[PDB]
């Protein structure tokens, strides 16, 4: 970890009315160090052991930013907030000890190769507390993302709530939205391009304009590839303004239309607000 | 070949100024000092450093080894004047109507 | 909010052939201001009221970046896109008015302490439109993240679709993947280290090599801690190439193997593509 100073600014009351070289001799010291933090932030600080971030091999800025990789010896010291780190615990489980932070202080960290395991756990000390974490949090997750945020600093109390996320995967929802069931009492909604998912799961809520009749069902669908169909399973049915134990407040029908999985949601009731939300999906790729 | 120069980008020190203004253009210079020529000179040239020449000081006679000059129009040699002319106006016959 | 100029660059045709001090006297003005945006971006702009981002107290760069905290008086003016902000509406609900943006223009904002409530809502005006939002969007969510992105600018029309996310939580999936059911007709898949979750929910889709036989079930599991077991609930069964109303196209079995929850997916059919995807999980931490 190459240490950065804060911003360090030049005196313009210097220069043309004062000794040029000297006041500049100072200014470079700033400027040089000044960009260092910049490039050390968005590039490998191990590039300082190189030409000191200079040359074509020198530290470059990543619009994505860079997650600084280092030895454990450096993280053996409380590591400052605001930093992006990438460390892989394949070698061993580590503690990443973090300074007492401030409200809003962030700590971003990742294991890119996902070497983190129980055999390769990751311990963290953010001083005086981490919300939800008694003592030091340990991280066994491969391809996880360590993000700390200090939600209280106060006087002595650095309270870090904690977020962590799998660095990869398919996290999107193909179809989420809301509409009102037409005067026709139905519609057809393209859900996803018929090829995007073998499985999806969605939740539709059909609610009256006055909100009294609101329809809810548990939608589990099997996309049928060869037949260009989608097989549904509905259950756990719930209602409020239901006037009949039969299909009520609306109806849920499915289809594949225009290379889209297309749900057809029909309500005998006019002025029914239906929010179509696909909560989870699945598709099959290659083996392995 | 002394120079009157630098302090570019209109920095306060220069006092060298073109002034567009008032329908006109005003161009000021500080007085010029010259010495140690050791030799017999005539004229003086203001040589635009980028090249060419702005104008020529004929110096009226011939001196040696030093020169000192002020602009009797108070250090500004040039005040350029566009005043009052229109080109176009011709005269032609006309029918008086009436 | 400390205002930034855009990039402002020095003339090298100056300097050694021209007046040194002057051309430099100008250059500093650039450079100083130039780093200001930089550090004001990645550090508190309220550090300008300090030594102007100078000194050790001065603005520092955050590889994570900094979400700029300010008064409402400043957000009482249309706030430029590209900015990261952190404001806490505990004091009061605020409008954050945003300039008309460009296609691709982003606005990032957070409430770190999550003071946002209905008592502490957050209003936003991004000029001329925000996709899906009639008028100004209000945000009552604690620990939310305000991210605007201008998906149309065009001539007058700044169209902002909108993303928002809980700043924290467990968002990972322990097991997601795909494989082909073996010539043995089954396999064992470590799902998560047996201790990672008390509850999980996953979706497996077993599809034939030719895709005609595709198996789907709704997998709800209860991890059994003391017995080192996992209790399943399967329902809402759906098929396509099913030749029998009994277990067909494949079978789903569970286990805990090698400190892993281990699903054993057995298909009498060879050449069955099974995509194992864990959609949702649950684990119990401490009270409160």
């Amino acid at each position: 970890m190459f240490i950065q100073e804060p911003k360090k600014l030049i005196d313009t009351g210097e220069i043309g009315n004062a000794s040029t070289g000297d006041i500049l001799f100072d200014g470079g010291n700033k400027i040089n160090s000044d960009f260092n933090a910049i490039y050390n932030a968005f590039g490998d600080q191990r590039k300082m052991a190189v030409a000191n971030g200079t040359g074509a091999d020198g530290q470059i800025i990543h619009a994505t930013g860079y997650y600084q990789k280092h030895s454990i010896t450096e993280y053996a010291t409380p590591v400052k907030v605001g930093t992006r780190h990438d460390i892989d615990t394949s070698t061993v489980g580590v503690k990443v000890i973090i300074e007492r932070g401030e409200l809003g202080d962030c700590v971003e960290f990742i294991n890119s190769n996902g070497s983190i395991s129980v055999t390769n756990p990751l311990t963290i000390q953010a001083i005086d507390s981490i919300k939800g974490v008694s003592g030091n949090l340990v991280v066994t997750s491969p391809y996880s993302k360590v993000t700390l945020r200090c939600i209280s600093s106060d006087n002595s109390t650095s309270v870090w709530n904690y977020s962590i996320e799998s660095m990869f995967g398919q996290k999107e929802s193909p179809a989420e939205g809301t509409w009102n069931i037409s005067t026709s009492g139905s519609v057809d909604i393209p859900l996803f391009h018929r090829t995007e998912y073998n499985m999806a799961k969605l939740l539709v809520t059909c609610q009256s304009v006055d909100g009294r009749k609101i329809k809810t069902a548990e939608i589990n669908i099997l996309v049928d590839t060869v037949n260009s169909e989608v097989i549904s399973s509905e259950y756990a049915v719930m209602r409020v303004g239901n006037e009949t134990e039969e299909d009520e407040i609306a109806n849920i029908a499915f289809s594949i239309k225009e290379n889209y999985v297309t749900a057809t949601i029909s309500s005998s009731t006019v002025g029914m607000r239906a929010a179509v939300k696909v909560i989870a999906t699945q598709k099959i790729g290659v083996a392995q | 070949t002394k120079v009157i120069e630098n302090i570019p980008e209109t920095s306060p020190d220069r006092l060298v100024h073109e002034y567009w203004d008032d329908g006109d253009c005003t161009i000021v210079m500080p007085n010029v000092k010259f010495t140690g020529f050791k030799k017999y000179a005539s004229g003086m040239l203001f040589y635009k450093a980028s090249g060419e020449i702005i104008s020529y000081y004929d110096f009226n006679y011939r001196v040696r080894d030093t020169v000192e000059i002020i602009w009797k129009p108070t250090e500004v040699f040039l005040k350029a004047f566009l005043q009052n002319q229109e080109h176009e106006t011709p005269w032609s016959p006309e029918e008086e109507r009436g």
